[PDB]
């Protein structure tokens, strides 16, 4: 049993609550992680992409085999000395991590703020027993290279040919039960009512899945471009995205900078608008007064923060901190999704919208945290109707045909997209007037302008909704929108008189 | 099943007629006709909104 | 006396400077703080528009009521004993600041580098005295929870459905009549020669007014998007902008990511450009070695800072600090506004511009700060010139009504405002083609483009006037303006060869 | 000898490393340094404008004279004294420097991190000595304000209005040899082997002479936007762009902040996308864990840094550390600058890109670190090739002159630019149709977008290639010049069938 | 109210500070057939005292 | 001076630069009939040889 992990997993996997070891637990965790059917593996579309070099590094399940070069048989002891040659900072980062300082933190005492830390090594230990990688009363000493890249608590000799891997999700979940089940739980707690996203999506669990079944990321020629969406999608994969290889620390994870390579830009700028809010400038001035490496749940007590961070308010639900981001999530960021606006006054909605008034209400009242949650919902769909309006403007001439080469010059897009109007694939794929500029422009309109708005609005970045980003940018392309249909209206008009006079 | 399309200025007007009775008239958050923000009757949103609800559900 | 406080506003207040007393001088800063004809309420345009429900935070003197629960009596203590379950990080803020430890400002000493603040709190104490908030050998003992949110110095049992209040900035000038008085001397001090904005503006003291009387704000549905801009306009009614609650550090208001929310942006970039200089990159490295407690007057020795910030700068006036931060303003943002580039060469600028050049000699000389000031000068001049050729074409086409849909699909702007060409409500709101592309696109080449450039060129931003703001923005802009009017031009010149063909 | 300076620094100052002397290896480097010939003064377009006020501060050796007032005689104790109260700052900036405490220096523990700078002393010592500044049993006392802004170790008293001069790199290179020797051995490293670039170029050392040589900032008359340009390529001339005056810390330099006002913008957003990567973040994160007073060199272990700066990647070569960052450059930020893909594959690349390994494999496998910079290069090739066929349109039209205003509007640059197609000139200067949108918009593609998109990909910025940066801004100008591309067509084919008419 | 001078009008002004009406200044924006244009002082100056009178 | 090589071309190339003149690879860069387009590596490398030639 773990105590952070929601009833819905565990009826998911199949286990009883009350009569399932951690063993049986993460048996049953790693085979719905590793199915191909649960989003493991190349896809659906695999037969039309191959890996590059990098790729076995972002995909270690799937493609990743151990270098040929080293031709060596190795122990435990020879992985710290020789890499202190050839990786020389890994083993310095790795040094001073907490996986090789273990007997400090069985010398915390309990006045100090850390002490939790003591709790979840016990917890760690307690895992590996029930797995038999541990003895009941023996002590783990450390977690260094041969334990992640080979085998947990390993002492006999490794092929490096052979025996080294990439550690993945499940290999940090064998020690880190906690937060792997707290994270592969998003796959049962994110199921929108009416299916406006797939099942246990948007979430870290299936960031990677989502990645591999776009369309236009398995069909365009342009790999290593590509790659550039998977090194962002690589939540499912490996564990090291938040807390870094290889001083893997939590209060590295825990500063909202963590979150920004991947949450930032065009279509979701939410370390943009954050960073800019009052709550994101207050952090960025007051991280020296805070104590980041106590935990989530002592953040606002003993750690001394005074402002809300990424992790302090998306990992906190109903008064817990869990790896799971999912459950309250309500927008989903890209605010055109179909149904998504329409739930957004369901009981659905309204329950998670009371567990984000429970995570304002540690700082702000209830009346003041309700007010400016009222405008951020009207704001996105005040933002939504304007893409709306200009939306209908744009299809009406996919309709009629007129669209810029609709007929005389639209390519078909690579192998297995089909041909349509505003569709994803035409922000990574052109060719002739495939996509027409005002078909680009509306989908830019909603994808870009319209969840940056969103964004803005969440994040509490006033010039982030208004003359910068959303508002602003919105307005410029309404504009001109209805400017290009009004000259190709006239046009339209004067090549009918033309054709009056042949 | 899957939620019956609303469009947006809609669920403004819908939303903006909370707490407010049938007659009650209150201002679009979205549209302008005429040079004046157009008015809506709240019997008449929630009268398309209720209609839109059970054409799925 | 308050010595920072300028002569014209005690002449705007009807008062003798040498015998006026702190509740006197209070009493009649707030007889105009709170006046509809000085831009109190809801202005000029309040008919057209309706608050929402944050509107209440953020115009607290107009639109505030106490919540109707919990339906409660309380005391001075009540209020934090509650309020540590209910909003517990407020009142924890609230411990860890100088409000909540009145003592610990008693107890300092006069080698201590904060000494200062036991000055400023015995001249708040005074100023309670003369009010009648306090005796005249009663002490200041804390300011709490009930002091802010329901009356200085209350000893009774305060009702929290009646007598809760949003602290607004006569709240907190109350006891801070100094900054209050120094933040309200900008309606007196912000005097522009030919009437280039109106008086008292632009400030930190009408920027709610301001606000406000924006037709397009007051015009506009999108009453979500407007508040954008309220929340950005908020100096006026409540003190938390730069020190913010419930810690109101002063420190913190010194940094300058204190101001960076509002002055920021399309329109405004001062924390893109600033952050991007040496000025703001050094203060990025150097805020660890800083001394951000201590005061903006000591600031450059006993803090030990070497490089200016956003507060240093424009709280700076003649070798004094001071909350106003109008009296150097010279080019004001916008350099498009009729009259400012005219006014530049003026007595009333010039002496301005000694009074930068004596902030800049803290650090440079003045040779060299005069070298890149005169830059400033002539690159805003310069960057004013090519958005004005620009327009030239864009305002012909209006004249002659080519511009697109301009005859058949230009519906009037929503009301009070009324149909123009290139004017700020084309921002905010479009429907059908007005605005056109091309006069959208000249009127964000002044608002946001030529605006940045002067930010980039007055903070010390090479790429921010040159590549990536400024310029070469403008250089696009003008471009394709150029492009367009020529297709426009053919495209007409085709219409009418057409139209020949139907002489026949 | 230097033996962080090249040999071939040495040759073309016709040098024996072992025996020249610290006084003739200097005075040969500002030989060459001071020559109109080999980059100084205001070169070949110098009859085409005039120095604005702050042009005596950005090209001191060519337009600096000191001030008429205050008419004043001072020795080494006023310039402290007077300019206390005067410019308060300066002072006590060089009061908490290392130029100032110099006996400080001396006073460091062989087992502290930063007792390499007490070798530095006795090596600057030892320059001076050789130059006849400082006597052979005589120490430098201080480094200060008479002795960067007039001459070197002055003993006496000195005119306000004749000997004050504004410090430029030989000012500094007369004491830190080093460093000045290091950062003109760019000009003799940086040879491209099919004349890609000018030899020398792209460097720190060259950086005035490109802004100089650039046809737009010598003929457009907006002389106030083109020093803008001159304030980012000032390094040439003065050596406190990195250090700054008047603290000059070298632990500030090895920050990444040091580089980010000229390294950033649309056509190369290297401090955006380095921030903005793991390694950025991570610099942001763990800045207060680093000791940045520790040299680049003992940075990855006394330091304690575990992410790379900006300064720790460009600067290393092959194990050392110099003023020197040109040993690795192969793509040059511009992607379509003719020549620069095509080498990309040569032997000279390649040895470059080992060199890169290297720099990585300090803390990736070289296996990870191969496997990446193979994305970078595909990735870039990948970026360009959507440039070429956008390029191949717009440039058609040129040709066969059917872009807007061609024949009708397209007025000369200003001399002496001559008229071409896609030119530099037309990004900051424009008059009626020159420019054409689309020829500024396949311009900016190239010279913003793909520029951007490389940037991205070199350091590590997922966003910065593909949504934000790059691929996504790319996609659209296609989009755009494929749309227009079309419209003009179709307007053409109307304006044939009038003509017809019209017949 | 101050009478309208566009900026081109306000740089030529300044480049003509303490500078004969004979003498002759660039533009600091204006470029004609190819070269940047010349401005006599004289012509600025009076330009700029008919608005201010 | 190099002769002008397209970066497309470079691409294939780089694809080719391992195996048989026989071989077929995909584009990195190239859509046509809604497939990228299979380039033979014989007529990829001597397409490079040809411009190297000229040299
Ligand atoms: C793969 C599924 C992951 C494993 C296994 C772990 N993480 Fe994380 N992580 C993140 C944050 C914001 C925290 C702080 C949480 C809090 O304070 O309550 C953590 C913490 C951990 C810990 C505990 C370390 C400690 O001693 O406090 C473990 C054992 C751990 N994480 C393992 C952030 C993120 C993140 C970004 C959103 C991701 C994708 C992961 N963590 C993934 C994993
Ligand atoms: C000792 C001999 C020195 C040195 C090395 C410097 N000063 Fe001075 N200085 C004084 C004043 C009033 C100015 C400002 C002049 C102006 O802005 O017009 C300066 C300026 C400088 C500079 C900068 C010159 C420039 O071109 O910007 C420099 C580098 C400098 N000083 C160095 C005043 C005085 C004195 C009057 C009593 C004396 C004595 C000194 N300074 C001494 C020195
Ligand atoms: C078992 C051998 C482990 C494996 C495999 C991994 N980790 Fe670990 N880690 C382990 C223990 C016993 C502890 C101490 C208890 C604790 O939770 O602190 C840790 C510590 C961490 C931390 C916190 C470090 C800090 O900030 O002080 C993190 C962030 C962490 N571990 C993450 C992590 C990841 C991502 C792993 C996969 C690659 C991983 N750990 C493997 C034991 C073991
Ligand atoms: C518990 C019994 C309380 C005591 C004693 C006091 N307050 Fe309170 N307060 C309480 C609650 C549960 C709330 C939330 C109401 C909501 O719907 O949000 C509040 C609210 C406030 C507010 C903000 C009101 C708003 O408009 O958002 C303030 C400024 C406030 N309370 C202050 C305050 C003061 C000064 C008190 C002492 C006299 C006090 N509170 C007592 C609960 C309780
Ligand atoms: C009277 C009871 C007060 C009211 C109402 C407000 N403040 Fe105050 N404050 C008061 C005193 C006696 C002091 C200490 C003296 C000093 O000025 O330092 C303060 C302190 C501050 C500070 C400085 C805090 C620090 O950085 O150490 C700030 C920035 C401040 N006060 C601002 C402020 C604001 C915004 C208020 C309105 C909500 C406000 N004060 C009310 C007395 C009183
Ligand atoms: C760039 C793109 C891309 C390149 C082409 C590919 C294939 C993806 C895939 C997606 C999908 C799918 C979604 C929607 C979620 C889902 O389940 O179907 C999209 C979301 C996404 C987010 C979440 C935004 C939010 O909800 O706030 C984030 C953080 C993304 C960021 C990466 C990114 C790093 C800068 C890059 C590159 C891309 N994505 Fe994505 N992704 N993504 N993405
Ligand atoms: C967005 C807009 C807006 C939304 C619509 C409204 C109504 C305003 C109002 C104004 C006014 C008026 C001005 C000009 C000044 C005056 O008195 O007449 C404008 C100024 C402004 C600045 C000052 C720029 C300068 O001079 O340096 C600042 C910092 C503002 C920023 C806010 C902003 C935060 C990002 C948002 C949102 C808006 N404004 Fe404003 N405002 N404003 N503003
Ligand atoms: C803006 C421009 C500019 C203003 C009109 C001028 C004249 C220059 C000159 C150059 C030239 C030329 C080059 C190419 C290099 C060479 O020798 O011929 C260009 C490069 C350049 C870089 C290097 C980019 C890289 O990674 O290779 C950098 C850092 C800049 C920086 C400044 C700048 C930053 C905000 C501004 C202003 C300009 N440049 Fe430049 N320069 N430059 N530049
Ligand atoms: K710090």
């Amino acid at each position: 049993d773990i105590s952070t992990v929601p009833d819905e997993t565990y009826d998911a996997l199949k286990l009883d609550r009350g009569k399932a070891t951690p063993k049986e637990t993460y048996e049953a965790l790693v085979k719905r992680y590793k199915d191909p059917a649960h989003g493991a593996g190349k896809g659906t579309m695999g037969d039309y992409w191959e890996p590059i070099a990098i790729s076995i590094y972002m995909d270690p399940n799937t493609f990743y085999k151990p270098p040929v070069s080293p031709k060596e048989v190795a122990e435990r002891k020879d992985c710290v000395e020789c890499h202190s040659d050839e990786t020389p900072v890994w083993v310095r980062a790795w040094k001073r991590s907490t996986h090789a300082n273990l007997d400090k933190i069985r010398n915390l005492k309990s006045d100090d703020p850390l002490y939790y830390k003591k709790g979840k090594l016990e917890e760690v230990e307690n895992n590996l027993r029930s797995m038999g990688k541990l003895g009941e009363k023996e002590t783990l000493k450390e977690v260094g290279c041969i334990d992640c890249h080979v085998d947990v608590n390993k002492k006999d000799k490794a092929d490096h040919t052979k025996d080294i891997r990439m550690p993945t999700a499940d290999t940090c979940g064998t020690c880190h039960l906690r937060e792997f089940a707290e994270r592969e739980s998003e796959r049962d707690t994110m199921v929108w009512p009416n299916g406006q996203w797939p099942a246990g999506r948007p979430s870290h669990a299936l960031d990677y899945t989502a990645n591999i079944e776009t369309t236009v990321w398995a069909a365009m020629p342009q790999r290593e471009v590509a790659e550039g969406c998977t090194m962002c999608h690589t939540n499912q994969n490996k564990c090291d995205n938040c807390h870094t290889r290889h001083e893997f620390s939590a209060a590295e994870s825990r500063k909202p900078e963590a979150c920004a390579t991947c949450h930032s830009g065009v279509d979701h700028n939410n370390w943009e608008a954050y960073t800019m809010s009052k709550h994101g400038k207050l952090a960025e001035m007051n991280r020296d007064k805070w104590n980041w490496e106590v935990r989530l749940k002592d953040a606002f007590s003993k750690g001394g923060q005074n402002a809300p961070t990424c992790a302090a308010c998306h990992m906190e639900y109903e008064g817990e901190y869990t790896h799971n981001i999912t459950r309250k999530t309500r927008w989903a960021n890209y605010p055109f999704v179909p149904g998504i606006a329409e739930n957004i006054t369901s009981d659905w909605s309204e329950a998670r919208l009371d567990s984000w008034v429970l995570t304002c209400t540690q700082c702000h009242s209830e009346r003041f945290a309700r007010s400016y949650l009222d405008l951020m919902d009207k704001g996105t769909l005040e933002g939504l109707a304007k893409y709306q309006e200009a939306n209908a403007i744009v299809h009406k001439m996919y309709e009629d045909g007129t669209l810029t080469g609709q007929k005389t010059n639209r390519p078909n897009p690579p192998e297995p997209e089909k041909p349509g109007f505003g569709i994803f694939t035409q922000l990574f794929w052109s060719k002739g007037n495939n996509p027409a500029s005002l078909e680009l422009k509306v989908l830019e309109m909603a994808e870009n302008n319209l969840a940056k708005m969103h964004v803005g609005l969440a994040h509490v970045n006033p010039g982030g909704w208004t003359y910068t980003e959303g508002w602003g940018p919105m307005n410029r392309a309404y504009v001109e929108i209805q400017d290009e249909y009004t000259k190709m209206q006239e046009l339209s008009a004067l090549q009918a008189r033309v054709n009056k006079l042949e | 099943s899957s939620l019956a399309p609303i469009s947006a200025k809609d669920m403004l007007d819908y939303l903006a007629c909370k707490d407010k009775k049938p007659t009650d008239v209150v201002k679009s958050h979205t549209e302008v006709e005429n040079g004046k923000i157009v008015r809506v009757k709240c019997g008449d949103i929630v009268a398309l909104v209720q209609k839109a609800r059970e054409q799925s559900g």
